Formats: C-alpha cells, sequence, structure tokens
C-alpha cells in the first residue's frame, strides 16, 4: 500500500496515544486531588445516615 | 544525456592524436578495431534490439513530489501531530544532506584519476567546495547521538545559535 496508508494510520496512531496519555496523567492528579480534599464523587467514605437518629419527645427533657 | 555537467562534472577531454615515429603498424588501434568488429558490433545489435522493443510498449514514472510541513521550529511542544510530520521533514531532509554529500563524494573521487598527477591543483576548487560540505553538515546534523530526532537537531541548533551569539556578544563585550 502506498506510503500515505501507513503515515495516515500512524499519525492517527499517535493522536489516539497522546490523549490516552495525558488523560492518564490527569487521572492521576485527579484521583490524587479526590483523596485529599474529598469534595467530590468517588474516595468518598461512608458516614452515619441521619434517618436513625429520632426527634418525638423523650421520657426527659434537654435530650 | 541523463546526467549533466551541473552535477556531474566532467573536464572536457584531450587526446594526443598518436603519430608514430616509426614506420611499424600501430598494434593497439587494431586490436581495438578488431575486437570491435567481432564483439562491440553484435552487443550493439543485441542492444538495437532492447531498444526497438522498449520502444514498441513504454511506460512512465514521476518524481514522487512532497511539500512543507510545520517544522519543529513551528511546531508546538506536546503536538504529537506536528511533532511527527516535523520528524518525518527533517529526516527526509538529512538524507538529502547524506545523497548531496555522496554526489560531492563521488565528483571530488571521479577527480582526483580524472586530472591526474595534477590532481591536487585542479580538484582543489573540488576539494573546496568537500571541506566546506563537511563543516556545515557538521553544523547542521552531526553528534546526534543514535537516536537522532528533528527535537535533538534543533537542540543542536540552539547550541550554534547560543554559542555565535555568545561569540557576537563576547566580541562586543
Amino acid at each position: 500500500d502506498g506510503p500515505e496508508k501507513n503515515y495516515e494510520k500512524t499519525m492517527a496512531i499517535l493522536q489516539i496515544e497522546a490523549e490516552k496519555a495525558e488523560l492518564r496523567l490527569k487521572e492521576l492528579e485527579v484521583r490524587r486531588l479526590m483523596r485529599a480534599r474529598g469534595d467530590g464523587p468517588w474516595y468518598q467514605y461512608p458516614t452515619i445516615d441521619k434517618a436513625l437518629i429520632d426527634h418525638s419527645p423523650k421520657t426527659t427533657p434537654d435530650n | 544525456d541523463s546526467w549533466d555537467k551541473d552535477v556531474y562534472p566532467e573536464p572536457p577531454r584531450r587526446t594526443p592524436a598518436p603519430a608514430p615515429q616509426t614506420s611499424l603498424p600501430n598494434p593497439v588501434t587494431y586490436l581495438t578495431k578488431i575486437f570491435d568488429l567481432l564483439v562491440d558490433r553484435p552487443v550493439t545489435l543485441a542492444r538495437e534490439f532492447i531498444e526497438q522493443q522498449h520502444a514498441k510498449n513504454r511506460y512512465y514514472y514521476y518524481h514522487r513530489e512532497f511539500r512543507r510541513v510545520p517544522d519543529i521550529t513551528e511546531c508546538e511542544e506536546k503536538d504529537i501531530l506536528c511533532m511527527f510530520e516535523a520528524e518525518m521533514q527533517w529526516r527526509r531532509d538529512y538524507k538529502v544532506d547524506q545523497e548531496i554529500v555522496n554526489i560531492i563524494q563521488e565528483r571530488l573521487k571521479a577527480c582526483q584519476q580524472r586530472e591526474g598527477e595534477s590532481y591536487r591543483q585542479n580538484c582543489a576548487k573540488e576539494l573546496e567546495q568537500f571541506t566546506q560540505v563537511s563543516k556545515a553538515f557538521q553544523d547542521r546534523y552531526s553528534d546526534l547521538g543514535a537516536h537522532y530526532s528533528a527535537r535533538k537537531c534543533l537542540a543542536k541548533q540552539k547550541q550554534r545559535m547560543l554559542a555565535e551569539r555568545k561569540a557576537a556578544k563576547e566580541a562586543a563585550a
């Protein structure tokens, strides 16, 4: 096949690779930031649900 | 002819026109015409056959033409597309340089025997055009490791420009 075949295929190879590599670097950075700050979807560790608590009046007041 | 004197130089031919001082027949001319008659003519007519059958069905080819592309100096860093294109262009220009220095190699090599014991004075200009093709080559392509890249070539050009600017400013203090 003509040189244009291989060459046109290969810059597409390089573009896909680079658009994956900078994505990998940004993924490392995002994962670190979101493990440290935590203000986002993942790396959010569980907590206590607010539905378990009860607000109805109790036997003794001020509790 | 297929070639030309401009890129394949050749000194004008000159022969002594032998005029023997003796009456003995000249042998070399006789053996040459004999070798012409029993060797040159049959191969000549065979090639006549070949030339006519070539002309019977002729096909052509063309110079595979390219075009200029953005180079590393104009290539953006991390821009892999123009990066690869400039790499291709620079490598083919490197091959161009190797080929042209090969032509100068053959020019000077053939000139040495062409000009004789006089080669030291007629090929000197040819030698003059060699002592400058090497040095400039060393300026454009030299010491580029074994993974030579258009980026590394640009880095070497960077060395050259900083060195020449340094010399210019140290001359100007």
